[PDB]
Order: C-alpha cells, then structure tokens, then sequence
C-alpha cells in the first residue's frame, strides 16, 4: 500500500517463496583435453580459397593454457559473451583455418563484403561462434617472397555462406570465349600473396581461425572445465544442466525421449523434462513458488494483530506458519 | 572404365518430419519450413521400364522407393557431374555405406553390377577428395528420404516401413526423423540415382519440397499423429486460423 | 532506381515538376513514378484485394464448404454453383426460390443452410 | 495492414504471437452484436 | 419445463459463454509467454546463461515490455466484460 | 478492383482504406425488411 | 508471471514503476464488484 | 532496399510495435463505442 | 584545404578495385555495403 497506516480489511501479498538453498551441477564426465596444440600450432595453414575445416568432439574447452605462449591481435565472438564460455556446453564444434592479408582480416564478419567476403569465404547473417586472428609474419613469410598462398580474384557470382569452390576454369571477361588459353579479357582466377618479411603491417600474413558452435538445443560432447555434483531428488535446488541454469524440484519421469532429443518444453517454452548427462535418466522439473497469501487486519489505529490466509493449500501439509 | 547402357501420383499427406530436437506431448504446434505439399504431383519411375535420368535439385527433394531386393543403391549430387566441379556421392555397395565429396569424373551411365558385386562403373576417376566417410562392414519395403541443402550443410531425413501393395504410394501418415547432417559445403543443382543392374523389380517416386506452414498434432506419447497444410484449401485455412 | 516494390503499372494523367521524381499518398506509399528512360508517368497500384469467407457446417457432419468473395463480381473472375449476392460472389452453394428461417447468416438478406445428396 | 507484402515483414510478425487473432475475434464479436441488437429492436412480432 | 430443460443444454448457452470466454482469455495469456518479442530467445534462463550483464538487459527489457502489454490488454478486456456483467446483474435485480 | 485503380486520383479514401485491409461488412437485415417490419407493427397497432 | 524467479529480472522490473499495482487494483475492484452484484441480485429479503 | 538482413530487423520491429499499438487503441475505442450502442439499443427495445 | 569533387553520369562498379587497391579502413553509414550494387545516388561528392 506504500503507507505507514493500514485500514480495516483484507489485502493480497506476494507468492510463497520456497527457497532452494542448494546448488547442483551436472556435466558429462569428459576427461580429455581439446585439440589446442595440433590446431593452433599447425605448421601449414590452408589457403583462403581452400580453407580447412575440422570437427571437434569429446573434450574439455579449457583455454586457460593459451595465456603462456599465445597472443592474438584480433578476437571476437557473436551470439555468446566470452565470460560465459567457461560455463557452457557446445553441441557441434567446427574449426575453419586459413591465412590472409592483414587488411582483409576485417572482412571476416557477418554482413561484410569485399574480395575475401564475396569470392573466397563468407559467413551467414545469423552466425554464432567466435573469430580469432593473429599475426604470423615471422612464420609464413620468407626472404625472396613466399608464393605458396593463393586466393581467388574473379568469379561469376557471390558465394553462399560456408561455400567452397576450387574450380580453376579460365575466367572470361569479354564476349569472346576463352578456349582454355590466356588472352585478352581471359584470365586465370587465382593469384598469389607476395608475403615478404619487410612488407608493411597491412601486407603481412595473418592466421585466422573461426570456431562455429550451437548452444542449448542438442546433446553436447564439448563442455567447459566445470565439475559435476551428485544428484538430488524430491528437493528444490538450483541446477546447471549442460549450461542451462534453473531452479526447481527434480523428480523421476515416465516420459521417454528419442535418442536425438535432450530437452522437453511446455507451451510457455519453459523446460519440463531433461535427460541426465551421466545416468541417462529422464527427470521432470517443477517450479517451487506456489500459493497466494492474504493478510487480514483491522485498522492499524486500533490494533497490530493480523491473520494470515494461505490459499489452495492444507494446514496439515505445513509450509504454513 | 565406364560403359554406355511419364507417371504421376498423389502425395497422400506424406512429407512430414521432425522439425527440431525437443520433446512435446499433446500440444498442437505450428511450423514454417520446407515441406512436401499435401496431394502434390510426384513423379513415378520403374525399374522392372528402366530409367535413371538427371533430375534438377531446386530446393529440396523427397525420394520414396518401393522395392523387394534392394534395387536402389545410392545417389550422386552436383552441378556439372564432371571433374571440373566437386560432386557428392552416396553409395551402398552391399557391405558398406560410402559418402564422398570429390571431383569425380562420372560415367555417362553409372550402375552397380550384380551377378556377387562385380562392377563399379560409376566414375572414371576420383581425386581432390576433401571429405570421405565409411561405416562398419555388414514389393515388401518402402523407404522415404528427404534431402535439404541449407547454408552448406546437407540434411538427410530417413524412414522405412513394410508395404505389400503392388503399384501406388500407400496412403497413411508418416513422420520422418533426422538422420544425417554433413558439412559438405558444395553447390548442388542436379542429382541422379544409382540402380543395381543384375546379370530389377522396384519402383520409386521423386517430388519437390516447397516452403509451407504446417500444423502438427502431437500424440500423448512422443510422436506426431496428424498434420494440416494451411494452403491446401479454404477449409484448411479456417482450421489453421 | 533502387526502389523495390510490387504492383500494377498504368499510365497516369499526373504531371510532375522537373525536379520531382516520386509521388506519395498520405501513408507515404509510392503512388506515381517517372520512368528513367521514357520519362513517362506511371501509377502503381497494389494487387491484394477482396476478403474471403468460408461457410461450413460442423466438420463432424460433412467436409463440404462454400466460399464467399466480398466486394467483387463473379463475371470479372479471379474467383474459383455460382451466385452473385449483394455481398459478393458465392461459390459452392446453389440458389433456391423458396424462403426459410435463417440458419447461417450471410448478409444482405441472404442466409445459408445444409439440406438434403445433401448440399449447401 | 502491418506489412503489405514484403515477406520479410510477414516472417518477422510471427514472433509477436496471436495479437491479430485477438483483434479479429473482438471485431467479429462487435459485428455479431450489431446484428443481434438490430434483430432485438425490430424483430418483435411473428406475423406480418 | 421439466423435460424441456432435459431436451438440450443450449438453452443455458448465455450462461455457458460467460464461463467459456473466462477460460478462453486465460489459456491465451499463458501461450503468449512463448513469443520471442524480437529477442534471441523466449526463455530468460537462456539469455542469463549465454549473455553477460550488459548484453542481457537489452533483451530482458523488451521481453518485459511485451509481457506487460499482454497483461494490460487482458486487464482492459476483463474490465469491459465486468462492465457488461454489471449491467446484466442490474437488469436481473430490477426484474427480481 | 476495376474501379479502385481507375481515373480516381486519390480523391476517394474508400480505396485508401481498402488497399490497407480495412473492410466494411453489410448488415444482415436490409432496409427493405425493416420497412416491412415497421409496416406490420403499424398495421397491428392500428387495427387491433 | 513476468519474471518467475531470476532475481536479475525482478531487479530490472523495478524501473517500470507501479504498473503491477494498478493491475492488481483493477482486478481486486472487479472481484469486489462480482460479490456486490451477487448480493444485490439475491439478498433482497431479510427473513428466511 | 537500403539495409541488409541484420540491420533491417531493428527498424522493422519498432515499426511493427507502433502499428500494433495503433491497432490496439482503435480496437479498444471500438469496443467502448459498441458497449454504448448496445446500451442505447437495449433502451430502444424496451421503449418499443 | 581538403579537396572536393562532384561526380555524375557514371556506373559505380567497384569490382575493378580488387586487382590493385587495398584499403586498411572502410566504413559506411546509412546504407549496408552489400546493397551498394543495386542503388542509385542523386548527388555524389568526394572529399580527399
Ligand atoms: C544410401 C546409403 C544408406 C544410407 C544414406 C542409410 C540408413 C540406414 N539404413 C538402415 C537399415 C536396413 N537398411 C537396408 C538398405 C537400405 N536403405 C536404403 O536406402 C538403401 C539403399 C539400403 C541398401 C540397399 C536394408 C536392406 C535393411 C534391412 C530392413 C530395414 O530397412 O530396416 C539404418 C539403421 C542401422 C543402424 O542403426 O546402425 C540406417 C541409419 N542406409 C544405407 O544403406
Ligand atoms: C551453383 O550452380 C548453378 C548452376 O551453374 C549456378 O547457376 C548459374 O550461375 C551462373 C553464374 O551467374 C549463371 O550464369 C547461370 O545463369 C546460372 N544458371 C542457373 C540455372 O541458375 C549458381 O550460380 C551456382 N551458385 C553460386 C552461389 O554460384
Ligand atoms: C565397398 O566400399 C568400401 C569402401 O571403399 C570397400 O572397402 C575397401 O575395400 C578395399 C579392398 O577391396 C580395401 O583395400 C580398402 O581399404 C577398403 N576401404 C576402407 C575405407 O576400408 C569395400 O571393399 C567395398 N566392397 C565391395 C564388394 O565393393
Ligand atoms: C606450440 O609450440 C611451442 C613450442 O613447441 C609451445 O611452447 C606451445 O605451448 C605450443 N602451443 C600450444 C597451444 O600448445
Ligand atoms: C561417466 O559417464 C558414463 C556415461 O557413459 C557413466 O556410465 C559413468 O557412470 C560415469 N562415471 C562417473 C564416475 O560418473
Ligand atoms: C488436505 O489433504 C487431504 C488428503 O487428501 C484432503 O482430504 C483434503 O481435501 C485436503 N484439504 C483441502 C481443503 O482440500
Ligand atoms: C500433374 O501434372 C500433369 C501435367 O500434365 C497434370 O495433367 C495433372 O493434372 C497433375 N496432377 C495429377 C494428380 O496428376
Ligand atoms: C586438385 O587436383 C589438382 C590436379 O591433381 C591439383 O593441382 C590440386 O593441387 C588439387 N587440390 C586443389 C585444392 O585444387
Ligand atoms: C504411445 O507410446 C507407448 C509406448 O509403448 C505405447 O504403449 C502406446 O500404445 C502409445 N499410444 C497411447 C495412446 O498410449
Ligand atoms: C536511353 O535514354 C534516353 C533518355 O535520354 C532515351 O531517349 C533512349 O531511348 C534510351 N535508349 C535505349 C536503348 O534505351
Ligand atoms: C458487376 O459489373 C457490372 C458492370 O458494371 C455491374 O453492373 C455490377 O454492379 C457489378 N456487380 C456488383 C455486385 O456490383
């Protein structure tokens, strides 16, 4: 009522609380480490027109080992804040690796355009994941010029997201056909990067790795360094199931999920059932707050005594005082 | 090596598959996705009458096959079907399933010879293989497949059921399930099927998916039992509304 | 000239000033445009038009329906027995010369019913 | 009214739920009530 | 009358509708919780677990505005129905 | 849609409303029936 | 209804003022009016 | 025509919200007017 | 004393810039870059 005096009558109050007073963490018991060495320390990186793709599964994504001997000049993430990366699980983990020119590093982003973005490598508008790029002038360049890295210069259209084309047909610019030979208005679509140690900072080679993952919708095999905890049933607890944070009471369920299903949802999109990452059992989750409360009082000018009415509950079942 | 060697049907409410990997029960849900329209115009081929022509791949393909002794063996996807462009091959060679993404030089008339498996006149040469997967070695049947190509990913949905009738597509509800998702990342505009030539007695049907809004009714147990297409007829529009 | 739209183009009696290129309605929608090549004035009109109503008995009874297109003739087509009522074009129901109590109100003094070989 | 073609707008309208259905239901209720009022006011005698 | 009331239940339809709408609205108000309202997700837990403190506020505010608008619409419709029922009750009291 | 796109130079707002989805529905009882009802009522109150 | 725990949502709800209080007041008024209508309609005689 | 897919959504959502608010206001006013006309029709029927 | 120039009557095809031009900073306000190929510009000014 936002007043210091209350008149005679009945009033409504907030819902009953039912505090959980317990935190439970359930994660898959993965003990191996992610491919940090043989991916970031790869001696040879594929060219941009033939960017390399790799699949990662069944590992613990602990990046804390990268501080000792790695330094990245460009780091960005879309769809997830970096600070939460330690408390999440990733369903499908893909890594794309290539080497480009420095000034083109900004071209790897959703909605971008240019040479690399249109003819070599493109990202979807709804892309989620992270992009990492670092200078490699002292590793990829050499005296006299390194010409082992190539890119595409001419194409008849724009690439679709995550599209790779390695055709080396002679590009035709004029009306006359190019009968497999160079000539006027006839070109070879591929060109070579002229990496040299003495080149400017914009012309130095840069190594780029793009990580793609999807969150909280499918069973996951790559998780962070979080540690699991024993399961509690018939009790209200805080739970963190494979990166999903929630609060409620866990019970066993008669529901039978399909093998590819992980979560069950109600009409209001709230999580209703979940498969345990370790015991593969099905558990129903129910909210804790329940039962309206009413305060019955005469005028505060008369007396301070009040009565409490809890709705839609017994007195025998308690949670009443 | 290599060597050189219409019928229409109604789509009896077929083309429904699980849209996403969650669990729902006793809830009617609306989805907006690529589906095969109800009572569509699906093309019908025989191998008993022996054809396997190059069919366009517009936006997604529903492929059904009624067979007894495994006439259908696989598919070939690509935009030119020669060594100039990368192409995808899925094959079942009676002991393993092989999925490859290579610049194959496919033969003019690909086939697999059965006397056992004695001929492999599929492609003249293979090179530049950026992706390869093989599994562990190992009218009475109807198999339904749904192929989609979205942002480089290739999605395959599969279902199978015993059917004993002779000619037509059986009428009845069928819900496909998510089978495979592959990061091929190639251009696909044409596709061709692979037949097992014996030295056949089967038939198959091909149809094209289109963007549609579907209302799916979920059973008490974890499955779908009925679907409504919001553009088939005005009554379906009223039902969706 | 970079403006994307959809509609029907006709010739117009409007006369633009030399510095004018587009004409707008109250709702800021483009109404007339000068051709970049033939310098002619063209009116643009929307395509979607005409409400549609579905008349049906209980689905537990029958699957037959009737379609009423509002504010259009039947002769001008874009329509798919045929009855031209004061409320529009009715397709899927036959017309009788008798008069009964109203069962399903259609409008403009017209009602519909499901009667027996049963039909609407 | 909200979009006027432009399929992107129609797709983006789906995340807002069934507001349009509620509006249509209210308008249909008003339309039915109008005819009910007319019949109540005038149709009171059975014989013409 | 003793059997007319047993002939059909539609004679009490004016009462039944009063119940039906009172449920028809409520079951609607629940399902509008599934709307995204332009946010990345319709579940607060997903946003709280995927985004940090500074990026979650933008989505949470829009979700709150959408849900508040839904509640306001429901309350307004309930008020109009209450006025109609009050008029009907006044007529019934006068008749009694 | 044969007189709505015609020589009308956006003088009528009926087309402006119709092009945005706003529609006006006909009443069930036409005035020729209300007239008959009123005539019947007048005859009844005059004769009986 | 708006938040459902998640104390961050409850904290962010405070900047929107007393909308919830107004909603609760309107609902309570409707609830009181219902009982008032029932008592007015039926409780008209003092003796049972 | 001027913005890409990711930048158009922000503006389109706000336009949709504004138009939806306008529609809601119109529907509410129509409902109030319908209630008033219903009361007037009831009075006319009683007088008849 | 930054230089200003006016541009008119030409086709803005920037695809010829990939062969021998490399820019370390590129930004655009009011229009997405991907649409630059499908637009017309009324007044074109260049400051250098
Ligand atoms: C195209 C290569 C191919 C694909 C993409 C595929 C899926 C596939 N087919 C089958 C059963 C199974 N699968 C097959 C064979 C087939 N169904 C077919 O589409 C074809 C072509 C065959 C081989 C001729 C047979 C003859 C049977 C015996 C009854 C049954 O269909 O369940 C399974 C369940 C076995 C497990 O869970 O490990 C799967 C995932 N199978 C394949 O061979
Ligand atoms: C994928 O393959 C198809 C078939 O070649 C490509 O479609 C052709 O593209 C060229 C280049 O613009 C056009 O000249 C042809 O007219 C197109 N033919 C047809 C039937 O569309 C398509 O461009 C390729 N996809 C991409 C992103 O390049
Ligand atoms: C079916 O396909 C598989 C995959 O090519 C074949 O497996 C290969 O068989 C040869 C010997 O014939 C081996 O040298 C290869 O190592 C096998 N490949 C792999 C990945 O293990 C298989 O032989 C084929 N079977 C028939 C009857 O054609
Ligand atoms: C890469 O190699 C160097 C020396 O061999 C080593 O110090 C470094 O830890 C390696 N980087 C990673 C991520 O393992
Ligand atoms: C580890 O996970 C597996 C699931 O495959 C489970 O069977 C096993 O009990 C778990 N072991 C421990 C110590 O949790
Ligand atoms: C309290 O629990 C008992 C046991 O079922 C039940 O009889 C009773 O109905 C409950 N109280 C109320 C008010 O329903
Ligand atoms: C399918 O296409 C052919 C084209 O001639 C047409 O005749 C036929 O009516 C269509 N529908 C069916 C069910 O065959
Ligand atoms: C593809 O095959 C050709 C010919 O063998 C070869 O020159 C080339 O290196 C291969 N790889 C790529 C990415 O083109
Ligand atoms: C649903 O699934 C269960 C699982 O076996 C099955 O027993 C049951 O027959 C199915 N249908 C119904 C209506 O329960
Ligand atoms: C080119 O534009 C001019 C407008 O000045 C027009 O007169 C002429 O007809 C056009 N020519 C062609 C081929 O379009
Ligand atoms: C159909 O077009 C004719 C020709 O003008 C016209 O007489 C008639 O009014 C139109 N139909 C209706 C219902 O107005």
């Amino acid at each position: 009522l936002k007043s210091f005096t209350v008149e005679k009558g009945i009033y409504q109050t907030s819902n009953f609380r039912v505090q959980p007073t317990e935190s439970i963490v359930r994660f898959p018991n993965i003990t191996n480490l992610c491919p940090f060495g043989e991916v970031f320390n790869a001696t040879r990186f594929a060219s941009v027109y033939a960017w390399n793709r790799k699949r990662i599964s069944n590992c613990v994504a602990d990046y804390s080992v990268l501080y000792n001997s790695a330094s990245f000049s460009t780091f960005k993430c879309y769809g997830v804040s970096p600070t939460k990366l330690n408390d999440l699980c990733f369903t499908n983990v893909y890594a794309d690796s290539f080497v480009i020119r420095g000034d083109e590093v900004r071209q790897i982003a959703p909605g971008q355009t240019g040479k690399i973005a249109d003819y070599n490598y493109k990202l979807p508008d709804d892309f989620t994941g992270c992009v990492i790029a670092w200078n490699s002038n002292n590793l990829d360049s050499k005296v006299g010029g390194n010409y082992n890295y190539l890119y595409r210069l001419f194409r008849k259209s724009n690439l679709k997201p995550f599209e790779r084309d390695i055709s080396t047909e002679i590009y035709q610019a004029g009306s006359t056909p190019c009968n497999g030979v160079e000539g006027f208005n006839c070109y070879f679509p591929l060109q070579s990067y002229g990496f040299q140690p003495t080149n400017g900072v914009g012309y130095q080679p840069y190594r780029v790795v793009v990580l793609s993952f999807e969150l909280l919708h499918a069973p996951a095999t790559v998780c962070g360094p979080k540690k699991s905890t024993n399961l509690v049933k018939n009790k209200c607890v805080n739970f963190n199931f494979n990166g999903l944070t929630g609060t409620g009471v866990l019970t066993e369920s008669n529901k039978k999920f399909l093998p590819f299903q992980q979560f069950g949802r109600d009409i209001a999109d709230t999580t209703d059932a979940v498969r345990d990452p370790q015991t593969l059992e099905i558990l129903d989750i129910t909210p804790c707050s329940f039962g309206g409360v009413s305060v019955i009082t005469p005028g505060t000018n008369t007396s301070n005594q009040v009565a409490v009415l809890y709705q839609d509950v017994n007195c025998t079942e308690v949670p009443v005082a | 090596q290599c060597v050189n060697l219409p019928a229409y049907t109604n789509s009896f409410t077929r083309g429904v598959y699980y849209p996403d990997k969650v669990f729902r029960s006793s809830v009617l849900h609306s989805t907006q996705d690529l589906f095969l329209p109800f009572f569509s115009n699906v093309t019908w081929f025989h191998a008993i009458r022996f054809d396997n022509p190059v069919l366009p791949f517009n936006d997604g393909v529903y492929f059904a096959s009624t067979e007894k002794s495994n006439i259908i063996r696989g598919w070939i996807f690509g935009t030119t079907l020669d060594s100039k462009t990368q192409s995808l091959l899925i094959v079942n060679n009676a002991t393993n399933v092989v999925i490859k993404v290579c610049e194959f030089q496919f033969c003019n008339d690909p086939f697999l010879g059965v006397y056992m498996e004695s001929e492999f006149r599929v492609y003249s040469s293979a090179n530049n293989c950026t992706f390869e997967y093989v599994s562990q070695p190992f009218f009475k049947n109807l198999r339904e497949f749904v192929f989609k190509n979205i942002d480089g990913y290739f999605k395959i949905y599969s279902k199978h059921t015993p059917i004993n009738l002779v000619r037509d597509l059986p009428q009845g509800f069928s819900a496909l399930e998510p089978l495979v998702d592959l990061p091929i990342g190639i251009n696909i505009t044409r596709f061709q099927t692979l037949l097992a030539l014996h030295r056949g007695a089967a038939a198959y049907y091909v149809g094209y998916l289109q963007p549609r809004t579907f209302l799916l009714k979920y059973n008490e147990n974890g499955t779908i039992t009925d679907a409504v297409d919001c553009a088939l007829d005005p009554l379906s529009e009223t039902k969706c509304t | 000239n970079g403006l994307t739209g959809t509609g029907v183009l006709t010739e117009s009696n409007k006369k633009f000033l030399p510095f004018q290129q587009f004409g707008r309605d109250i709702a800021d929608t483009t109404d007339a445009v000068r051709d970049p090549q033939t310098l002619e004035i063209l009116d643009i009109t929307p395509c979607s038009f005409g409400g549609v109503s579905v008349i049906t008995p209980g689905t537990n009874t029958s699957n037959q329906v009737a379609v009423l297109y509002q504010d259009v003739n039947c002769t001008e087509v874009p329509v798919a027995n045929v009855f031209q009522t004061r409320a529009g074009c009715l397709i899927g129901a036959e017309h009788v010369n008798n008069s009964y109590e109203c069962d399903i109100p259609i409008g403009a003094g017209i009602c519909a019913s499901y009667q027996t070989s049963q039909s609407i | 009214y909200i979009c006027g073609d432009s399929t992107e707008c129609s797709n983006l309208l789906l995340q807002y739920g069934s507001f349009c259905t509620q509006l249509n239901r209210a308008l249909t209720g008003i339309a039915v009530e109008q005819d009910k009022n007319t019949q109540e006011v005038f149709a009171q005698v059975k014989q013409i | 009358i003793q059997d007319s009331l047993s002939s059909t239940a539609s004679a009490l339809g004016k009462l039944q509708d009063v119940v039906n709408q009172n449920a028809q609205a409520l079951n609607t108000l629940v399902k509008q919780l599934s709307s995204n309202f332009g946010a990345i997700s319709s579940v607060l837990n997903d946003i709280l677990s995927r985004l940090d403190k500074v990026e979650a506020e933008v989505q949470i505010d829009r979700l709150i505005t959408g849900r508040l608008q839904s509640l306001q619409t429901y309350v307004t419709q309930q008020l109009i129905r209450a006025a109609e029922i009050r008029a009907s009750a006044n007529l019934a009291a006068t008749k009694m | 849609y044969g007189d709505c796109l015609g020589d009308i130079a956006a003088r009528d707002l009926i087309c402006a409303q119709k092009f945005n989805g706003l529609t006006v529905l006909p009443p069930l009882l036409t005035d020729e029936m209300i007239a008959q009802y009123t005539s019947a009522l007048l005859a009844g109150t005059i004769t009986s």
